[PDB]
């Protein structure tokens, strides 16, 4: 069974029945690691690029709230952290992430475990998740379709703009 | 469980990750990891053998700590690459 | 199966709702090496009421009025120990001993955790439901003074500040 992305290639098994499974997995990553965290994986990583890429085109467009620290003057969402680390906004930030995190890590111990909880699944706003599994199944894929653009674009964004020094067309 | 006889131990020894990769590709790791711990001594024997400018424990980079800590992954990976080979995988 | 606080985990076996304020929290699990969590409820109540009373003594300290005399006016609540005097403390770690010395039993014992007779009237004449109602809003209230404990200790000793100086 050839894989659909790949023509050529085997498809890989393992990540068949998942959602945004298009069968591209070429060195088999799959085969080896346990799947529910890779799944895990995708869609944090991707959960926290779409944020990150919006705050840094929110910040390049302008953006800033008020009243702003006088240190924040004048910065591009780039040379940003170091002056938002001294004045204290991104440890303030860091102590409830690193709170939700670890509070996380045990919900991954006991996926991974067998406890039923699915991947990525925190059971946050499930209301507008919709009713059938069909729609729910699209929201998902919606999610991941959206993620990994987002994780791309980051990467886009901090790489020309770091290297070019240039605002938000070509950030 | 893990008790083995024979010449070669079975595959489960090798945890539940590595049991399932090609010999092959563990041979490949293992010369990777082995290189780039030898590049990291060699590159950081320049610094500590540098005149002066290494004051204050310059010499010391955390790229390089990093790397060199593929040495002992380097032993391991070959030791499960030849594990996998005689398990026929 | 699942807590309802943390709706991503499972929720421990003793944690079942019979006792007061069980939201089903207990994400490290340190409730099954625990026969019972009778002990553990009493030092819950008993560490929640000591701060309950802190709190609300620090704020008096700091912005009320103080009694009569020298040595018992310094604002600053951790000067106020050596202010105060030796003996003076001293009286008061007695009779705390005494109390606890007391009740020992009831501590180790296996009778209502928490209840060392001191109900007041109160608690009285109401059915079962209702004592549940009171019960529970003590430990909602213990659990906040704790935490407020935290925060009004360190944000003295971090900040320099009044408790009520709010200013940026
Ligand atoms: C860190 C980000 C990340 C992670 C962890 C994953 C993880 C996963 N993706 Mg995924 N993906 C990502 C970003 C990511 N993706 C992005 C940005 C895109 C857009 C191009 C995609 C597009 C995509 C498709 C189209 C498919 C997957 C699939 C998969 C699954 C199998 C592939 C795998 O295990 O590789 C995970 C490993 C990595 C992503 C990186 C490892 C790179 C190695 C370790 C370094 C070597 C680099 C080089 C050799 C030097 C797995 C759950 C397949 C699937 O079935 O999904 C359910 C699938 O069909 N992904
Ligand atoms: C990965 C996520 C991430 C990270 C690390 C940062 C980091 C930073 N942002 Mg930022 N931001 C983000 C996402 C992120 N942002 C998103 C998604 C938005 C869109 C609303 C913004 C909008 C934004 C503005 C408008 C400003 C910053 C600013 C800052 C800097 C100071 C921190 C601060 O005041 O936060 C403030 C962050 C917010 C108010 C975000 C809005 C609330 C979020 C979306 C809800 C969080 C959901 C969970 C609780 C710091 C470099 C400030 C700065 O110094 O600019 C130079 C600033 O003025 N960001
Ligand atoms: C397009 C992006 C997108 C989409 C489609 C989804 C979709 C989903 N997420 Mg999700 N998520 C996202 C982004 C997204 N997420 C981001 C960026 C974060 C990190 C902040 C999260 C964090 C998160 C958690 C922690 C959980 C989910 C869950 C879910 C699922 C439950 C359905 C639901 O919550 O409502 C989905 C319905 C919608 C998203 C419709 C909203 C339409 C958009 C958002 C308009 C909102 C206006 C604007 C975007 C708000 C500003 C935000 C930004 C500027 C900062 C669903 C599949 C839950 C789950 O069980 O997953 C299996 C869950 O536990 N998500
Ligand atoms: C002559 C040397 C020698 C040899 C041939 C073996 C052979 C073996 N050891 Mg072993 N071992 C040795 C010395 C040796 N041991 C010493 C001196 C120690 C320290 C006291 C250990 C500690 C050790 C542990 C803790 C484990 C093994 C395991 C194994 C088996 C699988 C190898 C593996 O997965 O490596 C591949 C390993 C890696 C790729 C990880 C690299 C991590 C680096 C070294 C740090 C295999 C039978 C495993 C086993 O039997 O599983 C049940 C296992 O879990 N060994
Ligand atoms: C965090 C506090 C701290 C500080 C300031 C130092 C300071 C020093 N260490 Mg040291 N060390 C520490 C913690 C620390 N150590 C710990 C916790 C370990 C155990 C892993 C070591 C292990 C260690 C070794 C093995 C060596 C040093 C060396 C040195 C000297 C030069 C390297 C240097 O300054 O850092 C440079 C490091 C960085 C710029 C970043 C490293 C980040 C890592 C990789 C993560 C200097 C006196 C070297 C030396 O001069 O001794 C001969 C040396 O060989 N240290
Ligand atoms: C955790 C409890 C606690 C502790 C250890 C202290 C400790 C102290 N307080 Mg203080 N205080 C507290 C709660 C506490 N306070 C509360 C809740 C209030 C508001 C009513 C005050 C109001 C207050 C004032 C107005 C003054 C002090 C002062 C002082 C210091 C001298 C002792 C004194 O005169 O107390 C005075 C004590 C009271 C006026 C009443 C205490 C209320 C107790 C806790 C009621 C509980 C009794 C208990 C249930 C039954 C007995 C227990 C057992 C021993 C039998 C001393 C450092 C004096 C000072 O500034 O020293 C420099 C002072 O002038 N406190
Ligand atoms: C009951 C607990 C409690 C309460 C009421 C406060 C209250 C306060 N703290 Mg404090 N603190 C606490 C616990 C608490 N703290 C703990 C446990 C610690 C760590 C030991 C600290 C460490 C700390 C430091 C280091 C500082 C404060 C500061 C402050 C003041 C400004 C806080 C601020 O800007 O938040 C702003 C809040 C946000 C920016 C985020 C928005 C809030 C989230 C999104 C939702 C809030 C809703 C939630 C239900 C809160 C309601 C509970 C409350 C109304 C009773 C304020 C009086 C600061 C100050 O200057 O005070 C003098 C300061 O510098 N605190
Ligand atoms: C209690 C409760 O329920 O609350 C609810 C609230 C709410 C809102 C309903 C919920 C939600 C969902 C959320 C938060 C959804 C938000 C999702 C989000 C934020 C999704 C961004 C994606 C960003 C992308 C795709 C970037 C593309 C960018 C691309 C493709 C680029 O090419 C950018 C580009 O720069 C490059 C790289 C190169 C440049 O040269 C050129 C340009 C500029 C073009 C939840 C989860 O249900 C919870
Ligand atoms: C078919 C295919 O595809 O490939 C084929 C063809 C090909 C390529 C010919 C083949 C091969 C591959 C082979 C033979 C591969 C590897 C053989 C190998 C790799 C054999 C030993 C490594 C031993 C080490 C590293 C020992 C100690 C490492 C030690 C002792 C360290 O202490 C590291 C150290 O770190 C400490 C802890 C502190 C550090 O700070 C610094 C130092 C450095 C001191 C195979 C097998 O036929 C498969
Ligand atoms: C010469 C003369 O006549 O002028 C006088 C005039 C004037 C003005 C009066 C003066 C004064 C001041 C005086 C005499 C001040 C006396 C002050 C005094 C005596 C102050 C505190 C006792 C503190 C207690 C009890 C605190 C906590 C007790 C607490 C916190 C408990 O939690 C008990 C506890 O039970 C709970 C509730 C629950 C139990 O499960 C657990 C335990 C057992 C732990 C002068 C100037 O000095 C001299
Ligand atoms: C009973 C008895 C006794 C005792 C005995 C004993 C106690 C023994 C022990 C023994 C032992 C206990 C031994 C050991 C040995 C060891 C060894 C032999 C080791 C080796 C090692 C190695 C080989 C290493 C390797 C490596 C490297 C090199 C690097 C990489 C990694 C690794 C680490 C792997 C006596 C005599 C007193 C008396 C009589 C009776």
């Amino acid at each position: 069974a050839k894989s659909k992305a790949l023509p050529w290639l085997p498809n890989p098994s393992n990540l068949d029945g998942r959602i945004g499974a298009n069968g591209f997995d070429p060195l088999g990553i799959s085969e080896y690691f346990p799947v529910d965290y890779l799944v895990e994986s995708e869609i944090k990583h991707g959960r926290v690029c779409m944020m990150a890429w919006a705050g840094y085109v929110a910040v390049d467009l302008g953006a800033r709230i008020y009243p702003l620290p006088e240190s924040m003057q004048g910065v591009t969402s780039a040379t940003a952290h170091d002056p938002a680390v001294a004045f204290g906004s991104m440890g303030n930030m860091f102590i409830w992430i690193a709170l939700f995190e670890m509070v996380g890590w045990i919900g991954l111990s006991q996926t991974l475990q067998g406890s039923g909880r699915e991947p990525g699944d925190f059971g946050w706003g499930k209301q507008f998740m919709g009713k059938t599994q069909a729609e729910i199944d699209t929201m998902k894929l919606k999610e991941l379709t959206n993620g990994r653009a987002a994780m791309l674009a980051f990467a886009g964004v901090v790489t020309q703009s770091v290297l070019y020094d240039k605002g938000f067309p070509y950030f | 469980d893990m008790t083995w006889e024979g010449e070669y131990p079975p595959s489960k020894v090798l945890g539940p990750i590595m049991s399932k990769m090609p010999s092959g590709l563990l041979a490949i790791i293992s010369m990777a990891s082995l290189g780039v711990c030898v590049y990291s001594c060699v590159q950081t024997g320049f610094l500590l053998r540098e005149p002066g400018a290494i004051e204050n424990g310059s010499w010391v980079r955390w790229y390089y700590v990093v790397e060199g800590l593929g040495g002992p992954l380097a032993w391991g990976t070959h030791v499960a690459s030849w594990i996998q080979r005689k398990n026929g995988m | 199966e699942m807590s309802k606080s943390i709706p991503f985990l499972t929720v421990p076996e003793k944690l079942d709702g019979s006792m007061a304020g069980d939201v089903g929290f207990d994400p490290m699990g340190l409730s099954d090496i625990q026969t019972d969590l009778n002990y553990a409820r009493w030092a819950e109540l008993k560490h929640g009421r000591i701060c309950m009373l802190a709190v609300v003594g620090m704020v008096w300290q700091e912005y009320g009025p103080h009694l009569p005399g020298d040595a018992y006016a310094t604002k600053d609540p951790w000067e106020a120990i050596s202010s105060v005097g030796f003996a003076s403390n001293f009286q008061t770690l007695l009779a705390i001993g005494v109390v606890e010395l007391a009740n020992w039993n009831k501590y180790y014992g296996d009778g209502t955790p928490g209840d060392i007779g001191w109900t007041g009237g109160q608690l009285s004449k109401m059915n079962d439901a209702q004592i549940k109602t009171r019960m529970e809003s003590e430990i909602v209230h213990c659990r906040l003074a704790m935490i407020a404990f935290i925060g009004a200790t360190h944000q003295t000793f971090l900040l320099h500040k009044g408790l009520l100086d709010f200013s940026y």
